[PDB]
């Protein structure tokens, strides 16, 4: 639930900061956080939805780091970023909606989906980012 | 004899110096870094005087002070110049102040009304020159006779004035501010021994010195891996292990006061009898050393186990007496210690003949593959107590992963760190030494089962041996900076089981426990080399960075790395493979740089095209418009064909045109005449002559680059035409105005500015500079006969 | 009154940014400036409250720095920093509710509590932090 | 356009960050955009307004570059920033100005000032900075 909101934040700030034409050291420690984003979720494999007609979905993550030797962040930079992006966001948005949909009476404070019990492990507690909310 | 040709394919793959005792040098002569001082301001300008002239004139009586470049060795070519910036930037690195203190510097002002100084020897020879010249203005003449400093001598806070450049402030301002020196006190010392120490009744530590409000120090860099070496780097983590064996070997206490051998052999050698059906008879028996066995036993099994370097049993499967004395070895030192395969080998020996015999069940076959060692295959397969809850310790008798203070560490039980478990070793190896043994014969099986009585009967004098065993593993690994990762190591250094039984047979009561100028020492070269470790990645992560950001592609950063591991010195770089040296070069450059080493680069670069631009070598670039464009006039130079932008030329990079090799451009439009601007870094040529401008000369030195197809040849005029220098009355006696068909793309200078180029530096008045902090603890040890563990209770009971 | 902005200001993202797994590339630069909010305060003493029923509290300063060598934080680092950023969270409250009860018809934009007026020397000036509220 | 947002966004925070007595880690990457920000603009000139009553201004940028050697900033600091960040200030309003104005009925979503179609260039896109509105 913590790393649920630490995925989305890094991910609004990508889109943000990773634009053309940008210095490099506005966005030298953002890069260090999305580079260690990939290597936690590298070799892990999730699945979402299943209730109602919300379709089944699998999801398995292979990425490359990010390179931090550029000064001005050009075209070639910025394009093989957005398509890393692309993935993630389109991950955030189906594990959102498999817990908006779910319920329970005896603990609802507790993850409730399949992909969001899996994310509460000491494995990936290390994505965690501020909490500014 | 293939076994030695194999072996060596192996060792030529690793960077363990031949010699390995060797290292040991390598290690203790690494220091700490001296507190560096400077004596000077680091000044990169000058100011220097220079003839000026009027519009359309001569020399007047008069000059003017300029800001000129001191030593200009800036070369040609847009590679070669900024590539001199990352020379200069190094020329930066290793001489940067780690403190200053400015009344060492102070030299006294000989213009002054009362007694005034300024900073250094050279901004009191500007500034006499300042005071004697007839440009000068009242305000600023008056003034330098007035300037003073202030002393104050409580709060140790100076204040001198100066004359410098605005980009030599800011190297200067960066200096003062930012210095790596912070006070000392009793409690900083108190708190840098390791905490055991700190708490412990063994060692009696206090004050025995005033530290003054001057006394100073620096924090030696101490963070973690960062580059992580004991995943990937298989050949690079052996040599790191051989280097804390042998530094962990010569740390240890000898052992004193032993039984002696010559009355122990002769215990052994007639308790069981060597007459009954053995071949050896007298090779069973290589234990009757004691200070180069039991001595080099007990060395082997602590550093081993501090350097976390995997060990290798050997042994003779026919000695048994070699046989029973390894059960002692397993039940006390973990197996996460021994190579895998040498393990099992051992275990199976002591089971074949000796655990299934003791209960006349059929000897079993492993079939080498499972996960379950003989002990563990052993353990469900015999009902009975005595035996079975010694097979359940040994097998999970393995370190326990968890962190102190940052540092993590392996450790072990509690049955280990007191004798406790050997109260168990002798109910097991006692209960099988009355099991009559069925299908044995008798000669053989009377040997065996009084070989076992020779141990079983020592239970006092290895519950204390494995008391203090525990004890000196535990208060040397206080003294560890780095984690003690544990992997399997490439190589192995080798146990023999002779020295066991050396060790079991021959200890006594006696204590050791290291001394505490042993303790400091082995703290002292841990921290040094752990401090030396990451310098040396701050300083490769830099230079890694900045010729990337600085566009050098022909840099080949393979030759930074070697110069990497050259400097951590327990290193013979010449065998490192070639994927750990480039998986080692890509985990350089995903690194964040230090922001001192990266508040320079920031203050370099963005000063690269200033420095460039007041250069007395080179003109950055050439227009051609092949049209009589008129001559510039200039108060520098008189009259001058300068060029001060590049506005509706096409620029056309000298570089990217040399690199490329098909020209094809640079033909056409120079054949049929076509406006250019060549943009590059050139070095130039002055003329002084009339003649040489009528006669159409600026324009006939470019066809050497069709012909030739090079560009490093390049070399234009520029027109500096005076009445003094040459013969100028064409100029002054005709009608006609002058004009040129090229122009010479250049910067004019700028001028000695007083009042924007005067400072006011402030630092300390005195302070001293101590390393070696633990020179101010007084050291002093209980009596090692009342010496205790952990639970407040003696060591060695034996007495 | 510009340096109780700014120790409000580096509470609220200690809180937020100082948490569990996070990396220290992070953090690198809000450290320097909580560990510099402490040398400055240390030492000092005050004293809020007094006017209608709230009540006379004092208050005094002596805390540690900040560990500044750890690559990911962990609940050592945390739970050390919250037991210092509870003590100032509830200094602020103090001084807040001291100021927003007093009045005067002179000079008002000056501040009227004893312990805002002792804020506006030069030796606490050093706090300050960015005004972007 | 999206250098015109780049501009606003660090005089924006220029304004906010570089306080007196701050320290200097706070704006270490500020003053590197700021920097950036004028070694773009120094030797271009501009023109703004002209349609209805709004006046004919003309622009032009020499400026020098800000000091990157101190560990605290002091009121010389401050107040040789303040005159660079008020000459900015008032280039912006009046490039705004021109622009809400101004329209066509072919394509809109084009620039229609003077001064923004020049801005639109690649040698101006190394302003660029985060786009987070």
């Amino acid at each position: 639930m913590d790393v649920l909101y630490s995925l989305s934040k890094t991910l609004k700030d990508a889109r943000d900061k990773i634009v053309e034409g940008t210095l490099y050291s506005n966005v030298s420690d953002l890069i260090q956080q999305f580079n260690q984003m990939i290597i936690t979720m590298n070799g892990n494999e999730f699945q979402t939805g299943g209730i109602g007609n919300l379709p089944i979905r699998n999801w398995n993550f292979n990425f490359g780091l990010l390179g931090t030797t550029l000064l001005n962040l050009d075209a070639n930079y910025v394009e093989t970023a957005r398509n890393t992006i692309d993935y993630f966001v389109d991950f955030v948005d189906n594990v959102c909606m498999d817990e908006m949909v779910r319920e329970s009476q005896r603990n609802g404070i507790a993850p409730q989906s399949d992909s969001l019990r899996k994310l509460s492990a000491i494995k990936f507690k290390r994505i965690n980012f501020d909490n500014s909310s | 004899h293939q076994k030695e040709v194999q072996y060596e394919i192996l060792q030529k793959t690793i960077p363990t110096f031949e010699p390995k005792e060797s290292i040991l040098k390598k290690l203790e002569d690494i220091k700490p870094e001296q507190a560096k001082k400077q004596t000077k301001l680091f000044r990169i300008f000058e100011p220097k005087q220079l003839p000026i002239y009027r519009a359309n004139g001569e020399r007047e009586l008069r000059n003017r002070w300029y800001w000129k470049l001191k030593r200009d060795t800036l070369p040609d070519g847009d590679y070669d110049v900024r590539e001199y910036f990352l020379n200069l930037y190094d020329q930066v690195l290793m001489e940067m102040p780690d403190y200053l203190l400015l009344k060492d510097m102070a030299v006294e002002n000989k213009n002054s009304r009362d007694a005034g100084k300024v900073v250094d020897s050279e901004t009191a020879a500007i500034c006499d020159a300042i005071f004697q010249d007839e440009e000068t203005e009242g305000a600023v003449r008056r003034f330098i006779a007035e300037m003073r400093q202030r002393v104050q001598a409580d709060r140790n806070v100076v204040n001198y004035p100066s004359i410098l450049h605005p980009i030599d402030h800011a190297f200067n301002e960066y200096f003062l501010q930012h210095q790596l020196v912070e006070p000392l006190n009793n409690d900083i010392i108190f708190n840098y021994i390791p905490e055991r120490i700190r708490n412990d009744v063994n060692y009696i530590l206090n004050m025995d010195r005033n530290l003054p409000s001057t006394a100073r120090y620096i924090r030696p860099n101490l963070l973690q891996d960062r580059l992580n070496l004991h995943d990937n780097f298989e050949s690079l983590w052996d040599t790191i292990t051989t280097s804390n064996y042998i530094l962990a070997r010569s740390v240890v206490p000898d052992l004193k006061e032993l039984v002696s051998t010559e009355a122990q052999i002769q215990k052994m050698s007639q308790d069981l009898q060597l007459e009954a059906l053995t071949i050896q008879s007298e090779t069973q028996f290589l234990t009757g050393i004691n200070s180069q066995a039991a001595n080099d036993c007990f060395k082997t099994l602590i550093a081993a186990m501090l350097s976390q370097r995997t060990m290798s049993l050997d042994f003779v499967t026919t000695n048994y007496m070699s046989l029973i004395s390894g059960m002692w070895l397993l039940t006390v030192i973990p197996n996460d210690m021994f190579i895998r395969e040498s393990l099992v080998a051992c275990q199976l020996a002591i089971i074949n003949t000796i655990v299934y015999p003791a209960f006349g069940m059929q000897r079993m076959h492993y079939r080498n593959g499972d996960p379950q060692t003989p002990f563990q295959i052993a353990e469900q397969q015999i009902q009975n107590f005595q035996v079975a809850n010694w097979l359940h310790f040994v097998n999970y008798n393995q370190f326990r992963q968890v962190v102190i203070d940052g540092v993590l560490n392996q450790v072990l039980n509690d049955n280990i760190r007191n004798g406790h478990v050997v109260n168990q070793l002798m109910e097991a190896l006692m209960q099988l030494s009355r099991q009559q043994f069925p299908t044995m014969p008798v000669d053989y099986k009377r040997s065996i089962q009084r070989g076992i009585l020779l141990l079983s009967n020592r239970l006092g004098q290895l519950v204390d041996l494995t008391r203090l065993l525990s004890y000196n593993y535990e208060t040397l690994m206080a003294c560890i900076t780095m984690n003690m990762q544990h992997v399997q190591t490439l190589t192995t250094e080798k146990l023999q089981l002779t020295s066991v039984t050396s060790l079991c047979m021959l200890i006594g009561n006696a204590t050791v426990i290291p001394s505490p100028q042993t303790l400091f020492h082995y703290y002292n070269v841990n921290v040094n080399f752990h401090s030396n470790y990451n310098e040396r990645i701050n300083d490769a992560v830099a230079i890694i960075t900045a010729a990337n950001r600085l566009n050098l592609y022909q840099k080949k950063m393979k030759s930074i790395v070697e110069d990497f591991l050259k400097r951590l010195q327990i290193f013979d770089v010449a065998r490192v493979p070639d994927d750990q040296m480039y998986r080692l070069r890509d985990r350089l450059r995903l690194l964040p740089v230090e922001i001192r080493r990266l508040d320079i680069f920031n203050l370099i670069a963005m000063n690269m095209e200033q420095i460039e631009r007041a250069s007395d070598k080179i003109a950055q670039g050439v227009i051609i418009a092949y049209r009589d464009m008129q001559l510039e006039r200039d108060e520098m130079y008189g009259y001058v064909n300068i060029a001060r932008n590049l506005d509706g030329f096409q620029q056309i990079n000298l570089e990217e045109l040399m690199r490329s090799g098909d020209y094809a451009q640079i033909t056409n439009m120079l054949l049929n005449n076509q406006p250019v601007a060549l943009v590059g870094a050139l070095p130039f040529i002055t003329d002084s002559s009339v003649i040489s401008l009528i006669a159409k000369l600026d324009a006939t030195v470019f066809a050497q680059i069709v012909k030739l197809r090079k560009v490093d040849t390049l070399k234009p005029i520029l027109y500096k035409i005076n009445s003094d220098s040459n013969d100028f009355y064409l100029v002054a006696n005709y009608d006609w105005i002058p004009t040129s068909t090229t122009k010479v793309y250049k910067q004019v200078p700028q001028q000695f500015d007083f009042r924007a180029s005067m400072h006011m530096l402030t630092s300390n008045l005195t302070f001293t500079v101590y390393s070696d902090l633990l020179a101010f603890v007084s050291a002093d040890t209980v009596e090692p006969i009342n010496a205790v563990a952990f639970d407040n209770m003696r060591i060695m009971n034996e007495l």
